[PDB]
């Protein structure tokens, strides 16, 4: 039955697919302001992945809500000024605070969204190849802070396909 | 001033909770 | 045949139409989850008047752009804590700040958008009848702070009728 | 940090300038 280790392993394809399909739909928006990130445009994915399905679906159903936060996250990330040198520290502080008062599916998906927004920021400020580092930020935090266990006990990532 | 990472976490939480309320079961 | 005074007079209808159509389109959107403001639904308006059409043009073009500011404006207006008593002066100083580095049609529309968001926030927080106050904030700012003259030199509000249809 | 009315003005300017570019690109 679904283990926290299996959820952790699945999370990589969930997140990478989430990044690809979120970027795809955002770049199609009228008046889009963020420039294209070629690392996400050309991001290769596994074609028949159930986990790929999960990440795509979470990107799609989250679009209305997530875009309403775009300008605020631009402001907030300009203030935070994350870099390769402090990204782990701040990602961990932010993720810890996110779940301090409880875990729920929306907060799980918001962690993915934060990983996406952080990856965009770092690429747009000049650093290539950072997507693998953030991907591990997300996976490792989930595994070691009981989020993967929480998902596992609710059926794993495919349980997210029942949202909406 | 509230530290920037705290403000980000608060709005991440709000965003996530909005998703959670919208996509509730039944 | 256009003057600053005429533009200011016309601005009331432009703004009231903008409010009506912006509210209507946001209430119709699918994800939404935004409570209706009945003061904006029952606005008496003549949709085919020229100023009615200008307000509609400015409400419907590029509305995906103002969606990206929704959550930030919730946060900022909660910190602003506008009231019937403080809002005119806040509006006027915010608008002055907005145009300090230049006037352009997009910033004009942003001022209308701020009037809309401010009116909606104050209604949702329990004050009725405030739309008439915000309408005058907008008109009086344009009259007394260069915007109406800027519009007049460009042909009046009718110059905005086709913005964004290339 | 920043007074809310200054923050609002800065974001209205960003937003308005994005509308301005959108009218022209269209
Ligand atoms: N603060």
């Amino acid at each position: 039955s679904m283990s926290e280790e299996q959820v952790a392993q699945d999370t990589e394809e969930v997140f990478r697919s989430y990044v690809f399909y979120r970027h795809q739909q955002e770049q199609e928006a009228e008046g889009v302001a963020a420039p294209a990130d070629p690392e996400m445009v050309t991001l290769p994915l596994q074609p028949s992945s159930t986990m790929g399905q999960v990440g795509r679906q979470l990107a799609i159903i989250g679009d209305d809500i997530n875009r309403r936060y775009d300008s605020e996250f631009q402001t907030m990330l300009q203030h935070l000024q994350p870099t390769a040198e402090n990204a782990y520290e701040y990602f961990t502080k932010i993720a810890t605070s996110l779940f301090e008062s409880g875990i729920n599916w929306g907060r799980v998906v918001a962690l993915l969204g934060f990983g996406y927004r952080l990856a965009l920021h770092v690429y747009q400020h000049g650093l290539t190849g950072f997507l693998g580092q953030v991907t591990r930020f997300v996976v490792d935090f989930m595994l070691h802070h009981s989020i993967a266990r929480w998902i596992a006990q609710r059926g794993g990532w495919v349980a997210a396909l029942n949202l909406g | 001033d509230m530290r920037p990472e705290i403000w980000i976490a608060q709005e991440l939480r709000r965003x996530g909770d909005e998703f959670n309320a919208y996509y509730a079961r039944r």
